[PDB]
């Protein structure tokens, strides 16, 4: 869902320090005012991605203090509020599997994960009591009994499957979310595709701090040495060199950045379109929601993106 | 340079041509003449001093 | 009105315990606005009123009325 | 005035079209410029007025052609061009 | 219904008046094109570390093989404003490709027919949109159903009369307090609980919270008349 | 809802009225 928001400094990136290497600098124009346009947007879209997709409802929706869920055990899927921080059993697993002075700024996220967490359990707490109700309208108030009966009405299951099997599919569920828990804590590489995104910045990053060391066709790629040692017209040239590379290594920077800022942005695009059609409501769709005929989905909480867990049949 | 549609066949580098719209050479309106308005000027350089 | 967050420091804007809709972001879900002899203000973006709906085996509402509502979309 | 034309004002060089400008300068203004940093009107040395200055007339040149196999016939397009500029060409 | 859409229509005329910002999403892409227009011609007045911006200037200060050496960095340095101008337009026309074949989908779940998805139309159940033609893009007005008001009714899975579970057909059970009644999950309309309204499936002693009533028989008068 | 350096702007292929007939 979220890219990490870094903000450049082309100002102190190309010239360290230097009053000379700056004047030069002016002589380029506007091109250290698009790079940092350019990086603006994408973290103004970075945070865009967690309004559209993380907040689905305008209200917080809690669970009561009895719990009759019909047999099946939300313990793991609920925040539990004996913690520090709020966050389920599930989501205390999918937090811990994924994890400069050059004028590099990490920039904080706009929404904190503490709030991220209140999002999920509105969405958890909703499903609970108002079914598919509570994204459709106000909340109204279901018995999970009903509930379900009307999710295999919708697939072509007769609800006389869950009152007579009733038991069966608590022990069916149950036990699935148990394999979740297990899967999740004992195979770290369920969330890579959220590590990937951690990887590719820190490329980045890490290649855009290397490129100040190349000379560029320089003496030096100190700007200080060349002050140091050249005259004054004779430092001209070799400064010049070492800015006109500078330039190129940030319009990569950004180049990048921006096409891997289209990537994002789709990705959180789906996840909002699941989050409605799965989470919210029922959707009869083939293979959107998942394999089997879809009956509803829980939101969970993961680090820089979301993870769907799709009850189907 | 014989013709618009020889221009079409030089600019697709092909001596086949689909139907359609192409874009060639741009047209520019080039000046009539020089225009040169100066202040009146007389005296020679201070060559004496 | 010197105070520290998360993001940095920030002068000029008071800290009130209330939450708010957040008006003007600045991070960590810290958000600016201007109110109440007017200045400006930081809080925490509020997600919003808690509704807990009632849950019971039993229970169950029917709605009996309905508004029909027309949303405007834009797309380029 | 009224024709494309190379100007060269007390050292100021350029090819575009002269025009009586309704446009009004102070005393000490004569060369002005538009947001693009380029004269769009000047102050004629030798006797006093304002021109405006308008970049002679280009464009696009799009032929319009059916399949090789169909015929030779083409019908050219001149793109942004007024029918009294086409002489030009 | 008559009162509510025709109300409702009059809001649109209202909100687009009187606020402008509802469009800002249009604006934008016109802000972003002047912007790039804008910057890309102001690149030219720039030295790109030549002594000059004006081609005929350097032309007619330096001599012919100095001249190349300065016009070789003004064709390099505004050689590099397209590269940048034309990296951002492709970029930017990915956005908008992906919201014309966003547009193009909606007109045909929301406006030609009706589409079941979930707040792909708008919040509420759809109906039918209304297009309409805006500068560079377009809008479009969805007609929703969105229930108002609820009151709380007392439910039960099942009913019980002659041994055998009846379950609703359609709908569901609800009770005042006194006689169990069926009704529409969208709307409250009591209706009498009949075998037509019913299925039999299993029995009393299997279904959890099943209650017991009178299941009214229509053949019963019938059969007596 | 709302040069002379060789910037040339296109003309769409379907006019405003084309657009609101449809």
């Amino acid at each position: 869902v979220s890219m990490t928001k870094t903000s450049v400094d082309c100002t102190m990136y190309i010239c360290g320090d230097s009053t000379e290497c700056s004047n030069l600098l002016l002589q380029y124009g506007s091109f250290c005012t698009q790079l940092n346009r350019a990086l603006t947007g994408i973290a103004v879209e970075q945070d865009k991605n967690t309004q559209e997709v993380f907040a689905q409802v305008k209200q917080i929706y809690k669970t009561p203090p009895i719990k009759d869920f019909g047999g099946f055990n939300f313990s793991q899927i609920l925040p539990d509020p004996s913690k520090p921080s709020k966050r389920s059993f599930i989501e205390d697993l999918l937090f811990n599997k994924v994890t400069k002075f050059n004028g590099l700024t990490v920039l904080p996220p706009l929404l904190t994960d503490e709030m991220i967490a209140q999002y999920t359990s509105a969405l958890l707490a909703g499903t609970i009591t108002s079914g598919w109700t509570f994204g459709a309208g106000a909340a109204l108030q279901i018995p999970f009994a009903m509930q379900m009966a009307y999710r295999f009405n919708g697939i072509g299951v007769t609800q006389n499957v869950l009152y007579e099997n009733q038991k069966l599919i608590a022990n069916q569920f149950n036990s699935a979310i148990g394999k979740i828990q297990d899967s999740l804590s004992s195979t770290a590489s369920a969330l890579g595709k959220l590590q990937d995104v951690v990887n590719q910045n820190a490329q980045a990053l890490n290649t855009l701090v290397k490129q100040l060391s190349s000379n560029f066709g320089a003496i030096s790629s100190v700007l200080n040495d060349i002050l140091s040692r050249l005259d004054p017209p004779e430092a001209e040239v070799q400064i010049d060199r070492l800015i006109t590379g500078r330039l190129q290594s940030l319009q990569t920077y950004v180049t990048q950045q921006l096409i891997r800022a289209a990537e994002i942005r789709a990705s959180a695009n789906l996840a909002a379109t699941k989050m409605s059609e799965c989470v919210l409501g029922q959707s009869k769709r083939v293979d959107f929601c998942g394999k089997g005929y879809h009956l509803m989905s829980f939101p969970q909480s993961a680090p820089h993106g979301v993870v769907f867990l799709h009850v189907t049949y | 340079a014989l013709d618009p549609l020889s221009e079409t066949k030089c600019t697709l580098k092909s001596f086949t041509v689909e139907k359609g719209i192409y874009q060639t050479s741009n047209f520019r309106v080039q000046p009539t003449e020089s225009i040169v308005r100066f202040p009146n000027i007389t005296n020679l350089c201070p060559f004496g001093e | 009105n010197v105070f520290q967050t998360r993001a940095g420091c920030l002068i000029g804007a008071e800290h009130v315990n209330n939450s708010y809709e957040c008006d003007i972001p600045i991070g960590a879900g810290i958000c600016a606005s201007y109110q109440t002899s007017q200045s400006i203000i930081a809080y925490t973006m509020s997600l919003g009123a808690e509704n807990s709906v009632a849950y019971s085996n039993n229970s169950i509402a029917i709605p009996t009325n309905f508004t029909i509502s027309v949303t405007t979309e834009i797309l380029p | 005035k009224n024709k494309c034309v190379n100007f060269n004002f007390n050292g100021l060089t350029g090819t575009g079209v002269l025009t009586e400008s309704n446009k009004k300068f102070l005393p000490f203004q004569q060369f002005g410029r538009d947001i693009a940093d380029t004269t769009d009107a000047v102050r004629d040395p030798q006797t006093l007025e304002i021109l405006d200055i308008t970049p002679c007339s280009f464009g696009g040149v799009s032929v319009i052609t059916p399949g090789t196999n169909t015929s030779n016939q083409v019908a050219v397009l001149y793109q942004g061009v007024n029918c009294t500029e086409v002489p030009v060409a | 219904i008559a009162n509510q859409f025709n109300s409702a229509i009059g809001k649109i005329q209202d909100s687009l008046s009187s606020t402008a910002s509802a469009l800002g999403k249009l604006q934008d892409v016109v802000n972003q094109n002047a912007q790039a227009l804008n910057t890309l011609v102001k690149q030219l007045s720039s030295n790109f570390g030549a002594i000059s911006s004006v081609l005929n200037d350097i032309l007619s200060r330096l001599d012919p093989p100095e001249a190349e050496v300065q016009i070789d960095r003004l064709i390099t340095g505004r050689l590099q404003s397209l590269q940048t101008y034309v990296t951002q337009q492709l970029i930017r026309a990915a956005e908008i490709r992906a919201s014309a074949n966003l547009a193009a989908t909606k007109m045909s779940e929301c406006v030609l027919g009706q589409s079941k998805r979930v707040d792909f139309c708008g919040k509420g159940y759809h109906l039918m949109s209304f297009p309409q033609s805006a500068p560079h893009g377009v809008v479009f007005l969805h007609v929703t159903y969105v229930p108002a008001q609820e009151k709380n009714f007392t439910t039960a899975p099942a009913i019980c009369h002659d041994g055998k579970a009846h379950f609703p057909r359609e709908g569901v059970f609800v009770s005042n307090g006194t006689h169990w009644f069926v009704t529409q999950r969208n709307f409250y309309e009591p209706q009498i609980i009949t075998t037509d309204n019913t299925f039999v499936s299993g029995n009393c002693d299997v279904v959890i919270g099943i209650v017991n009533n009178t299941v009214y028989d229509p053949l019963q008068p019938e059969l007596d008349s």
